[PDB]
Order: structure tokens, then C-alpha cells, then sequence
């Protein structure tokens, strides 16, 4: 009968929303975004900083 | 040295609206951030292209290794036998490549030192200073790199920076001394990051990019060895000759076992 | 609180195109900078170091390591990496790539090809891109790609 | 009598480390045999023996 | 899978972390000596994953039931040597398997 | 097997029902030959003697 199924547990079907029942879904909701932190910087206390 | 970012406008407009980023801070802080990761790698990777083999010559007990300073060999640590009496005759080792260094310079002896994690994180697990046979979690240092690659002051004297991309694990030890000639190694920067900016009319995109200049010299004793110079007048920049494996305030030990 | 969820992973390429192909992450944390990827790099291609190629005095080669990045050596003795075999087997599986690298990672202990850098001639850089009727010299450029991932919640 | 319940286990991002790009632009966040068996650079197994 | 590559002292099983291996506890010949080998066995593998994950020292830890308490009946601290009861932490599985903070 | 489990070759796995199987267990919308699993319980006695 009235069945709201489930996306195929592909990643474009996914976030599509397309289902495999009646209900289609907006689309995945926002967890966040996560980007990669910056690399430190070992110091200049070890050499000369002579300007030119 | 330079770069060249040439972003889009419909990538701009899409960018602000769907996630909320700026599309322009974003690369201008890309290149920006990249071009300084360069040079602070510039600098430390001529630093062990111009140490000398360390554990070598007089830092070096009659017959140990001649060059690393092996955990598994009994001559090397002191015939030590259990871990919190080990860990301290590495201790013993830096001391001695410390003097020697003062030794060939006749300014000073070696205060920083430049080793990977693990090195890093061994003195960390031992007491460094006149105690018992000792051992434990290492908290005295901050071997995360994350966070600062400073692991702090060993022994009050010696300050202990961490390599982040170290193949290997060794330890290299040098001096600095109060004088800025007085290092081994000279950064000269000549102009900083200079932004540009500009947009072709046959597309309107805009286009930017930075630009910057420095140079690098090695102090005149490096090679203190040789009681004359080369040709009179002589290239300060490194290269396979004045550097490699010569320059005198640089001491650097392949470390083996942990 | 939905039945599906989305995260967002930025990453800042090297070099033109951010999807193309091959491309390397610039602020890895594993992998180090190109640190002549802004200078010589910028200028001249180098020869990728690999198996049984004789080197000679003075020249740069560049080579990839699996587990620290990208570094750029510069060979002070003429030494040819194969020395005791090719590849056949020496240990269990071991990728060539483990084997290569960790032949390259002896030769670095025994004071041979020494990882250096160093920036751009400004002969080069005052041309770069076109000027002064030069041609095909682009200097590098920088770019960012966003990718996602997805999760269905099961029963 | 019966009972229910739904939840979804995921993993994030960057977990390989090694690979510096993914596959397809929209890729399957659930674990997986071919995405994280013994890949996911957050945790280290170590085993004892003779304790 | 731990202890290998950087984190594998040459000569070791590259998986296991034996205590009847010498090279693994670094000669420790007493319960008071081999077990504070573990803690640094420990202390290798957290900076590890701060490399290639890039955000910071593991900082939790999912153990056995005995080897919790082994790391209970040592000196956590940096000292000479102890051992004895299983003091520190709540080897008990019945009240929480939260075995508490290690150092 | 726990030789092999230390190797690689095998290792813990424990997953969920994908919510199309959910929803479709034992009758609804036609499908067949697909039961819940069920858990009761026992009770058991035991007898003491008293000794003099």
C-alpha cells in the first residue's frame, strides 16, 4: 500500500532526494563543512633576518 | 617567487548564495598563506642540506657507529639497561654535540634544535636533569603539531623546535647567537607579498596574484675548517660547495630505534 | 533530524584546473608543500627520480613519497637507485612504491640526494606569462574544489 | 509488542588522509569495505600479547 | 593497523606490543620497569594520528579489560619505578566501563 | 580463527536493516517469507535440602 520506502542508498540518488515510494525528499540536510586546517610555521629564531 | 589566482564571476555570485563563502578572501588567502609555507620551508630544508654528519669526529666514542646514535647498542648508551636509564644517555650525546659545535664556531655553543616527533616526543618521556632513572607519559613538551611546533626549552638552554615533515628520526642541533650575523644561515627579505590585480575586457573575470623577492646567504666562517677563503670574491649563495655538508653551526645525528 | 544528511569537504588543489585529474591537496597534513612550487618549479620541469636512473652531480629531481609528499633532491654523488635488485620480490607484498621510496630514504641517510628548494631567477620571473615577446612560460596557479558525502539513515 | 528505531552511522571526511581527493564529488558517507577498513587515520589498534 | 611504519621500532612483530620481547619493553627486567614501556607505546601512537589526521593528539582510548588494569597498577607519572594494586582506575566493568583519565 | 581475525582477514562488522526491509516485514504491502526476530524469556528452579 501507501509505502514511503527509502533512496537506494546510492550517493546521487541520495542527494537527489529520489525515493522508491510515494514521498520524494527535499535533499539531505546540512551538516556542515569542514575544510583543512593550516600547517604551523617553525618559528625564524634560528637564522639571520638581515634586510635587504 | 609568484603566483596567479584568476577566479571567475559566475562562481562568485553561486558561491555567495549557496554556502556563504567570498570566492575572492578565499584564494587571496590561499596564496597568501601558501607562499610563506614555501619559504618557511625554504630555510629549515638548506638548514639540513648544510649540517654536518654529527656523532663524527671528536662527538663520537672510539668505535659506536660514526653517524647515528643507535638505541640497541651497548657501547653507545652508556651499558645501560632498562628504559628510564636509556632515554637519559641520549641526553648525554646532545650535550656533547653541543660543545663541539662551540668548538668549531668559537661563539658559542648550540642552543636550538630541530628534531622529528619521535625524538622530540622520547625527551618528553625521560627527566632531563640530574635525577634517578626515570620514565613516564610524556607532558613536559607539546609534541602536537597541530598546535605549534615549539616543543618548548630542554634543559633551560636548548630550544626544541619539531620538523613536521621529517623522513626520518634525527635530531639536528645549531646556534644562534645575539647578533643577527651570528647565525649560519641568512634570510634577506627583500620585498613582501605585492598584490596584483587586473581583468581581461574580452572576459571581465578578474584576475590577481602575488609577487615577492628574498634572498638567502650563509655567514662567511660556515666552513670553519679551512683557514682561507675560495676565490677572494665567492658567491654567498648555497650551493654544492660553500653548504653542503660544511656549514659549521649545524650538527645533525640520525637517530635509530624509536 | 532529516533522513538524510549532507558534509561539505573543501580542498585547495595545485595547479589550473581544481577537478582535473592527478591533482595534489595543497595544505595536507601528511603530505609537505612543493616548496619549489612557486619558484624554480615555476620556471623549469625536473626529471621525476625513479628506479635505476643514473644520477648526475648537480641536478634536482623530484619524487613523491607515500607517507611525507612531495621533495625536491639534488644528488652530490653519481649513484644509480636499483643498486642490489630491480623489484622481483625482496619482502612480502610491498608495493614498488614502499620499496622505491625507502631505497630513496637510504640514500638520504647516506649523505647522498639532500631534499632542497629555492625560489625563481628574476631573469624568468620579470617575463612570467608573457612579455617581452617570450611565450610559454604560465606561471603557476592556485584553485579550490568543493565535494560532499552522504548518509541514509537505517533502521 | 514490537519496538523501533532509526539512526545512521557516518564517517567524515579527510578520515583517509592518504588520498588527497574523492572519487565522484557526491560519494557514499556510510563506511564501507572499499572506503574505510583499517584506512580511517583517526584510530590506531594496537594488540598485546604475553600480558 | 598500529605500531608500523614510523610508529615500528625495527626488529618488533610490526602489530603486537609483546611483553616477552626485550626489544619492545626495552629490557626491562621488573613489573616495574616493562610496564611503563606500554605507557610510551602509548604515548608514540597518539602523536601519530596528530600527523595524519592534522588536528590534534589522540585523546581517548578503547582498551581490554586486563590491560586497563595493567595501566592501573603503574606509576603513571614520570618517576623511578612502582607497580602494585590496581588503584588508580575502575577496572570494574559492572559500575561503567568509563575507566577514568590516564595521565 | 582468532589467528586469522589478528591478520586482517576478518574483523567485526555489525550493520542495520535497510528501511525498504523494514518497512516490509511479514505482510505489509505483499511481501513474503520475511519474519521479525523475537526474544522472550525462562525461569528456572532449584531445590535445597536442610541438612541436621
Amino acid at each position: 500500500a501507501e509505502i514511503g520506502g527509502d533512496h537506494g542508498y546510492n550517493a546521487t540518488n541520495i542527494a537527489a532526494g529520489q525515493t522508491s515510494g510515494a514521498v520524494t525528499q527535499i535533499g539531505p540536510a546540512v551538516m556542515g563543512m569542514v575544510r583543512r586546517a593550516i600547517p604551523n610555521l617553525i618559528a625564524f629564531d634560528i637564522c639571520g633576518v638581515q634586510p635587504m | 617567487r609568484q603566483l596567479k589566482a584568476a577566479y571567475s564571476i559566475e562562481l562568485a555570485q553561486d558561491l555567495r548564495a549557496v554556502h556563504g563563502m567570498d570566492a575572492d578572501a578565499e584564494l587571496s588567502g590561499i596564496l597568501a598563506t601558501e607562499i610563506m609555507l614555501e619559504i618557511n620551508r625554504e630555510v629549515v630544508d638548506w638548514i639540513n642540506y648544510s649540517a654536518q654528519v654529527g656523532k663524527s669526529g671528536m662527538t663520537l666514542t672510539p668505535g659506536s657507529k660514526a653517524g647515528v646514535f643507535d638505541f640497541q647498542d651497548p657501547i653507545d648508551i652508556r651499558g645501560a639497561r632498562w628504559a628510564g636509564e636509556s632515554f637519559k644517555a641520549l641526553l648525554f650525546q646532545i650535550d656533547k654535540e653541543a660543545v663541539e659545535i662551540a668548538r668549531q664556531t668559537g661563539r658559542g655553543e648550540g642552543n636550538f634544535i630541530i628534531a622529528s616527533r619521535n625524538v622530540v616526543n622520547v625527551l618528553a618521556s625521560v627527566d632531563t636533569g640530574i635525577s634517578y632513572a626515570a620514565q613516564g607519559l610524556a607532558t613536559g613538551f607539546s609534541t602536537d603539531t597541530t598546535k605549534s611546533v615549539f616543543a618548548g626549552v630542554l634543559g633551560g638552554k636548548y630550544r626544541v623546535y619539531i620538523d613536521q615533515y621529517a623522513k626520518q628520526d634525527y635530531f639536528t642541533v645549531g646556534y644562534k647567537g645575539p647578533n643577527e650575523m651570528d647565525a649560519g644561515i641568512y634570510y634577506a627579505p627583500y620585498v613582501a607579498l605585492t598584490p596584483l590585480r587586473g581583468s581581461d575586457p574580452k572576459n571581465f573575470q578578474p584576475v590577481m596574484g602575488f609577487k615577492t623577492r628574498y634572498g638567502i646567504g650563509i655567514n662567511p666562517f660556515a666552513e670553519s675548517a679551512a683557514q682561507a677563503p675560495a676565490s677572494r670574491i665567492q658567491s654567498g649563495m648555497p650551493s654544492i660547495l660553500n653548504s653542503l655538508g660544511k656549514n659549521a653551526y649545524f650538527r645533525r645525528v640520525y637517530v635509530k630505534g624509536i | 533530524n532529516s533522513p538524510t544528511g549532507q558534509v561539505f569537504a573543501l580542498r585547495a588543489v595545485y595547479g589550473k584546473d581544481p577537478v582535473a585529474a592527478g591533482a595534489k591537496e595543497a595544505f595536507h597534513p601528511m603530505y609537505g608543500p612543493d616548496a619549489m612550487f612557486s619558484g624554480q618549479g615555476a620556471a623549469k620541469k625536473f626529471p621525476a627520480l625513479a628506479a635505476s636512473t643514473q644520477t648526475t652531480v648537480g641536478d634536482i629531481y623530484t619524487h613523491f613519497f607515500q607517507e611525507t609528499g612531495t621533495v625536491y633532491l639534488q644528488a652530490s654523488v653519481q649513484v644509480t637507485i636499483d643498486a642490489g635488485d630491480e623489484d622481483e620480490d625482496e619482502d612480502e607484498d610491498a608495493t614498488d612504491a614502499a620499496k622505491l621510496d625507502a631505497e630513496i630514504k637510504k640514500q638520504m641517510e647516506a649523505g647522498a640526494l639532500v631534499e632542497i628548494a629555492e625560489g625563481m631567477a628574476t631573469s624568468i620571473a620579470e617575463l612570467q606569462e608573457g612579455f617581452n615577446g617570450s611565450t610559454d612560460n604560465p606561471w603557476n596557479e592556485m584553485g579550490f574544489r568543493i565535494d560532499k558525502q552522504v548518509i541514509e539513515a537505517k533502521s
